[PDB]
């Protein structure tokens, strides 16, 4: 085991500087503060002499406000001076109430510090492919290059030979600031409609779905987890990756412990302890951790067969509707009345394919989802006594009969499931039906995954469906590639293909810059064209580190992160922060709103040289000089209440922030919307939610029922509580890489010995989209034929075997791959070391 | 004095131990629980003629719950947050949300059988300084 | 300024355990410690718990023993557990007399440690390329993969497709044990013709010249430099690249503190101060202190012309016989009488592309070497009376009529200069015509660049000259090549045509592994083979890092080097230490030996396995399990003396070793040899030494003269103090890289004004043969059109701008070198915090 | 204490300084001897109104030699081993065999112009504590 062999930290003193964070990383948001103060000064053991007015000579009790772990410290330049941190999570913070989960608590220790030694890897300086290897170089010579090869392909032939694939997200990578950065330069300057976002390979939504129907997906606040009767979480492991909403929250509700609060908000109505439903097929830590808090007669685990997700909600709609356990009055007053012919091609297809589910009322979406329990229980694999109880548990009155309260929580056990559109309005058909939306102890929402901090220009032009932007490079399309903050070579689906191919299209672009003069950068920027005019692909990456894609890209320029600057995010209440700088960018490194900008006035003064004036002029305004200026021209003029957000205002309310949207400014207090949809006026033009007449038609991507019938093994895929993405910080940080070095593949005991496999083997996953390693890691708990690989990870890049298919507006169906397995070795001495013992909790 | 001055102490004798059974302990000072653990097979950082027996903090290294030791499982579990860890392999957190594997200390067996601690690998829960 | 902010550092305590260690890097081959103990303990300030019986809680004077820099202070695993190591120089060895030099004094620093996150850079895993990127795996997996291509591609086209690059050199990276391990492999088990050494791209010796002429070139000792009259310090820059050598021996001549020792052991004659001659077109740190400690008139800087060396030599030479200046009865005795022809080509060319220059008598040689002080003024530039007192310095005799004695020194300004074989020659006729050879206070000797530990089989088979591995590769030949522990990417000559081709071929079989299935591993070597066929080149690297080069490498496997290993070597005097291993190999990386002997008996199987039994049969003999193993079995059977020589024999003598040839063992002593050729015997046939007539013929590199005709900067080249070789440790210290993020180019300032430069520019040095950048850096000792760039660097490889001419034994050219040069960028931010200012002390 | 506690100790009055004149300091005690020297251009660490007085150690980490001072370079000069230092750039070993840059002192300027030192960033030569 990786041990630190830090036997004490330097205390942090009274006079401390105290920095609001929101934690870098997931959509929870946690509350922490950052502490810095001089190289050559600490804290005392005396009360008076540290930050906490706690005599720290003495053992400190459980949940105390005055420790840190190691993980917590390190040194940091702030302001060109070496400066102790402490990043510790803040118990008056009413996400968390000091919860740091294992990811958030190790932001100090993942921040740079040349002092301490730590991610080193930190990208320092412009680099440029050049005299046959990268090279570092300045700023105004990196992005000379960029905007010369950028205008000339752009002018020759069209923005439609401009490919980006940038962030949409939130938090560290992300945020307000950044978002409108990039979305400024591609989406104003220009109108770039070969766009893709991070996790997804066209310029769309997630939630289409939700947000057709009038339901915007962050409705709800995480008070109602606490407050509601029954907690419905859809393809969450909530524990693994929405750690401290889970353990602040549900865990309350689970426990009885919200009971007091109930009873004082909801008089009138009888209140129990709270019941979850886990719709999931794997069993997880979640659905362990739910057992122990509230008992397994009020934890229902529905195991389905993967993607059955629709056949069980249309059943469950199906049963509450004709046992009337709906809300007549929400219906009637807040749901569209009239409904309105299914389109020619209904039931297997949409009116287009914008449109693969068909809106309407109530009535005409019960008829047309309509499907039996015996049915959904034949598709879902579960018996129809659970999908009973299921529908009994969401849907019958309380004595006195009372509506019960419901919260429904999803996110990519379902976004990236089968048939997103039709299977996100199934979800939320149930909730509209039950009067479960804008109510206490209700909500159909994401549970999130990153942040929130989304503020862009129109991109109405980029069409829907939008370009499908990994086929145009995998087909040889595009000419310049710019990448912001993503890492498609871990990520992306398809990714064994595109990484053959993007490759050998950046190759011959390298070829061509290896042979020609760069001291003659006209020459450079002629023969790079050419390569392009051939097939070629130029492409520039901005991150933070040396990515995998940044092994093929031509121009790396280096981002500055979260802490290191200023930036604003929401998380899944919408609870706006602002996360205040501690820290100096490694080297020359610059935020990415910067970037942008800087790209923005390069382009200006290039195609100024080249004489075309009217181009360049669409380049303006971009003279920000800090992350500010992109908030105020962002998010302070384009969000809705965003006259009332300022940073000194922001920073005034501290880690608890507000809800969005603003509503107006009393008393130092940015006052704000605590749920949405609470007068029943939902987001369409009427005012009303549609329900969704949404039939099930089988797995509906390209290919997907051919992967199941011809390979052997379900690989189920996401995220581990340890790891963090795709370990783009965890991979210089030993805690993470001791633990797993290569990424796990859980697998029954029983299919292990079937294929002659024993624990910590090295495996090769394979089927028709590719190939890919992972180490067999037993798990008890897997079903029969059902493996679940971590995905992003660079030791072994599950997204290698996940196919090219995606529904009809793009969205990538992962957690559908179906593949093959078998050994490449015996365990490696690297994997002796490791614990294979079960991740469940024992009490 | 540039490192923490960890005292040697007795913690108990080799016969004092039967297999699979934590014996409770607390080192480096009255205030820091812990236990002694002979576990049957020879592991890391295990002292002895089996080199079986281990000693560990007890106490979580996320929030400072105390840890309930599993016999079927040889290991250790919290329960304020669902944490697992593994006395058979230097106790590595199996799953949790400290960021840190378990505090294992640094056993001497002397000539006569007794059990000395003279250090620990990692940040005791709920303290800046391993020696108060 | 870059400062580590360490304000204390544990003291190391009484009873920590001590081990010998020689300096990891230069010639010199200083003396440590290193001192481990645990984690949890630590001495104190009493003299009682400390390692110096001192009282530390005092401050000590210059010059003590009781102290050590943070460099030299780490954390590093042994037999698995964290411990402390301090790694500090030893005042009782006699080369160093406890000095550590700025590299040396490193050593812990740059040692793996995760504790303290150094050298994180550090291979762990053997790595594969497979999926699309490169993946970690086992040894049986990697070594399994290298050994069926390999195997194959020798079988069906022999070993002429196997290409070979290995460090031939001792310490760090090399040693007796990793040379043996790797000549079995290839030499014995193997005829490996197409093999090149890490500095040179053939196996030929730099200095075929002395060594046919039976002057061995490592033959005098250290104390040597402390009792010469005169040194003759030709193309070396000793105070940065001999550095402890320079100021623990030359120094102390040059001072005059040697007087009392010359009047004792040589009485019977007058005795001065040290005078210095440095040839050398280049005004170094070295001339400078030089001048600070002797005095500007005992220092004759001779900024000759680059590459006229020889035309210096003899002239000096033909000066010193025709004034008589010669040791008549040396001359007589013990060498070469025999009257000779030269060759019907001389003197343009010799007898052929083996012999570049003719062996004969001394009056044969004045007679063909005969050039006047006047022609060799006009070719050195230098003046006539700049010669005449050269001679004199080196010829003229001492107050009774006593021989000058007269210790001449030469490096890579000689060995990488013009027409290595004559040069080196001419060279070695003056200090055998002055009888300075075998003799107190003489020598002609390399002074070296890494220590020496080569013990291998005979290499009979590789030709004279050999195979120019580089044109090989780069004309498309050969299929799979073994990379040992050097990156032609930094250092060879041509590198900028050598990385075009270079990846072009690799990406060939990149291409076709990511398409082939990996878990099928026939149908992957069959796609690397038919990859191969088509002019592809499948490489294996064999390193401690990710290399340059092994970003286009297929296979990497992951090496232990000096102190995670034992291993022995010898400096520039023969003293041939043991260090003693006090740390573990970083993961599961493994020494070379033993990597060597599992890559054997990988062959042995695998070859068993196709069914050539006798050829399998041929790599036996590697049963190896440590690294001693090889030591006994290489150099203890096969090295002169070697028998006299173990383990616990080198052990017990310390960081004094003893200085090889070995003569015998007694009283626990291995007993050696001070100086050879003391008895006149030299190393040839007959026992008499030849000197050569070695005519003046220009630039003899192909090239050169229409290089130098047609650019206008000297591209002078080298090393620099602080820098270690490549910098594949320095690029993750800190203290390095702030001081030099860029490789400097020393240029004249008026230079720099007349091409509109300033200090910290980035410019580009391009030429017909390459183009790369450095960093402007004002020299007021420059030249006026001589510039001098640092080599191997790897943000800016100055190997670039190197043409590929090699003399006629394949002996790169590397300091006759010219190009121009361009800006690149204004000076970039990165480098704001740089001094600029003189390298050269001020009294 | 994790870190070394370094007094704040008064070493001159700015009054006291006459441009590229180091004067004769010592900190943190009387046996480490250092200078403060007023640069006239503003520069890393350096305090006063123009931002141009520094404080350096003025033994040699290499061996600890004393250094000398060349007013015409700006540099100190050590005639052990030939390093060389910039106090222009935060004592820089623009050449030398230190592998350690010039230890500077942390300097703080109060109201009356008395200099004060708080710390220093490298470990001073011949001490392997810089408080002792
Ligand atoms: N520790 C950690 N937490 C994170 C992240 C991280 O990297 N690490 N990343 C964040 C990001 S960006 C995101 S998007 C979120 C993702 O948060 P989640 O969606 O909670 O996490 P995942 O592991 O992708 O998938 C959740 C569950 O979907 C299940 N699943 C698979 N197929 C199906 C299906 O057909 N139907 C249903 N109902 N369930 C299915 C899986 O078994 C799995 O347990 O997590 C965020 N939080
Ligand atoms: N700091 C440090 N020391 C090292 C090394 C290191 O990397 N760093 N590397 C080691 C190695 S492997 C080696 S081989 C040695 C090299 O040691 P040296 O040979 O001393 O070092 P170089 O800097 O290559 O070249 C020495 C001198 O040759 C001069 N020179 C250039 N052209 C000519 C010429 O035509 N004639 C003459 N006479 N001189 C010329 C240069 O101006 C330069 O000052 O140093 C070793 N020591
Ligand atoms: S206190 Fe142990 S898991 Fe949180």
């Amino acid at each position: 085991a990786f041990k630190r062999h830090i036997d004490r930290l330097p205390i942090i003193p009274a006079d401390a500087k105290k920095h609001n964070v929101t934690c870098h990383f997931c959509i929870v948001g946690c509350g922490y503060h950052a502490y810095t103060w001089p190289i050559n000064k600490q804290g005392g053991t005396d009360p008076q002499n540290n930050i906490f007015g706690v005599d720290l000579s003495e053992q400190q009790q459980a949940e105390s406000d005055a420790w840190y772990s190691p993980s917590m410290y390190n040194v940091v330049k702030q302001d060109g001076r070496d400066v102790h941190v402490v990043i510790k999570p803040d118990h008056e913070c009413v996400v968390n109430s000091g919860l740091g989960s294992v990811r958030g608590a190790r932001m100090a220790e993942t921040s740079f510090s040349e002092a301490r030694n730590t991610q080193q890897q930190r990208l320092t300086d412009p680099l440029v492919w050049r005299y046959g290897q990268m090279q570092p170089t300045s700023w105004d010579d990196a992005l000379d290059l960029v905007a010369r090869v950028t205008a000339k392909i752009v002018k020759e032939k069209g923005e439609d030979a401009l490919i980006v694939s940038a962030f949409d997200h939130g938090g560290a990578g992300g945020g307000y600031e950044n978002t409108w950065g990039t979305g400024k330069l591609y989406f104003e300057a220009m109108k770039v409609k070969n766009i893709r976002i991070h996790n997804r390979p066209a310029y769309n939504s997630e939630v289409h779905g939700t947000r057709d129907m009038g339901v915007g997906e962050l409705n709800n606040c995480y008070e109602d987890a606490e407050l509601a009767d029954t907690i419905v979480a859809v393809g969450t492991n909530a524990l693994e990756t929405q750690t401290n909403y889970f353990l602040n929250h549900w865990i309350p509700n689970l426990r009885g412990e919200s009971l007091g609060k109930k009873k004082e908000l909801m008089p009138e109505e009888p209140h129990e302890a709270g019941r979850i439903i886990i719709v999931d097929p794997r069993r997880t830590v979640t659905v362990n951790a739910c057992e122990q808090t509230a008992g397994a007669d009020n934890v229902l685990h529905l195991a389905i067969n993967s993607g059955t997700d629709l056949a069980l909600f249309n059943a469950l709609f199906t049963y509450i509707a004709d046992k009337g356990w709906v809300d007549r009055d929400f219906i009637d007053k807040s749901t569209l009345r009239e409904g309105t012919a299914r389109p020619p091609l209904y039931p297997a297809r949409g009116v287009s394919e914008a449109n693969p589910g068909h809106l309407s009322s109530f009535e005409d979406a019960v008829e047309g989802c309509r499907m039996s329990i015996e049915e959904a229980a034949e598709i879902t694999g579960l018996d129809a006594a659970q999908i009973i109880k299921a529908a009994e548990w969401i849907g019958m009155p309380k004595e006195g009969g009372k509506r019960r309260r419901v919260m429904f929580g999803y996110e990519k056990g379902l976004i990236w499931g089968n048939d997103n559109y039709r299977t996100n309005g199934a979800l939320v058909n149930l909730a509209l039906a039950t009067g479960n939306i804008g109510r206490p102890g209700g909500g159909v929402v994401r549970l999130g995954g990153h942040q929130e901090g989304y503020v862009r220009p129109s991109d109405a032009h980029v069409g829907r469906p939008a370009a499908y932007v990994d086929q145009l490079l995998i087909g040889g399309q595009g000419g310049v590639h710019h990448i912001w903050g993503c890492d498609h070579y871990k990520t992306t689906l398809n990714a064994h293909e595109f990484k053959r191919v993007y490759k050998k299209r950046t190759d011959m672009v390298k070829d061509a810059m290896s042979a020609a003069p760069y001291g003659d950068r006209e020459a450079m920027v002629n023969a790079i064209v050419d390569a392009i005019n051939q097939g070629g692909l130029f492409a520039v990456n901005v991150d933070i580190i040396p990515t995998k894609i940044g092994e093929a890209c031509h121009v790396i320029l280096p981002a500055a992160t979260s802490g290191e600057m200023n930036l604003t995010s929401m998380n899944g209440e919408r609870r706006m922060r602002l996360t205040e700088r501690y820290m100096d960018p490694p080297g020359q490194s610059m935020p990415d709103c910067l970037i942008a900008a800087r790209l923005a006035n390069t382009m200006e003064r290039v195609l100024t040289e080249m004489g075309d004036v009217g181009y360049a002029a669409q380049f303006k305004g971009f003279d920000w000089q800090t992350e500010e200026d992109a908030f105020m021209d962002g998010y302070n003029k384009n969000a809705h209440g965003g006259e009332f957000v300022t940073y000194e205002r922001l920073s005034a309310m501290g880690t608890n922030g507000f809800q969005e949207p603003a509503t107006g400014f009393t008393d130092g207090k940015i006052e704000g919307t605590q749920r949405l949809y609470t007068d029943g006026v939902f987001s369409t033009d009427d005012g009303k939610a549609r329900f969704m007449d949404a039939p099930w038609r089988g797995l509906q991507a390209p290919g997907k029922q051919q992967q199941k019938d011809s390979h052997k093994y379900l690989i189920n895929n996401g995220r581990a509580n340890v790891v963090w993405q795709s370990a783009y910080l965890d991979q210089e940080n030993d805690f993470v890489m001791d633990r797993f070095p290569y990424p796990f593949i859980e697998m029954n005991p029983e299919d292990m010995a079937e294929a002659g496999l024993k624990e910590g083997d090295l495996v090769e996953i394979y089927n028709d989209a590719g190939a890919t390693q992972a180490m067999a890691y037993p798990t008890p708990t897997a079903r029969r034929g059902e493996t679940f690989m971590l995905f992003g990870f660079p030791t072994g890049v599950q997204g290698n075997v996940t196919s090219a298919g995606t529904n009809e507006l793009i969205i990538p169906n992962y957690k559908q791959t179906w593949g093959n397995i078998r050994k490449i070795s015996d365990a490696p001495r690297n994997v002796a070391h490791l614990s294979f013992k079960s991740k469940e909790y024992q009490s | 004095a540039a490192g923490v001055e960890y005292p040697a102490n007795r913690l108990a004798n080799i016969s004092e131990l039967t297999l699979n059974e934590p014996l409770d302990v607390a080192y480096p000072d009255e205030d820091a629980a812990g236990v002694l653990l002979k576990l049957g097979t020879r592991v890391e950082g295990g002292v002895g003629p089996d080199g079986d027996i281990v000693g560990f903090s007890t106490i979580c290294p996320h929030k400072g719950f105390p840890l309930s030791y599993s016999a079927d499982n040889k290991t250790f579990n919290c329960p304020g947050h669902f944490s697992v860890f593994d006395p058979e392999k230097g106790g590595q957190q199996v799953w949790g949300q400290a960021t840190q594997n378990l505090p294992q200390y640094v056993l001497r067996v002397a000539d006569n059988g007794d059990i000395f601690a003279e250090g620990v690998d990692e940040l005791i829960y709920g303290r800046l300084s391993n020696v108060l």
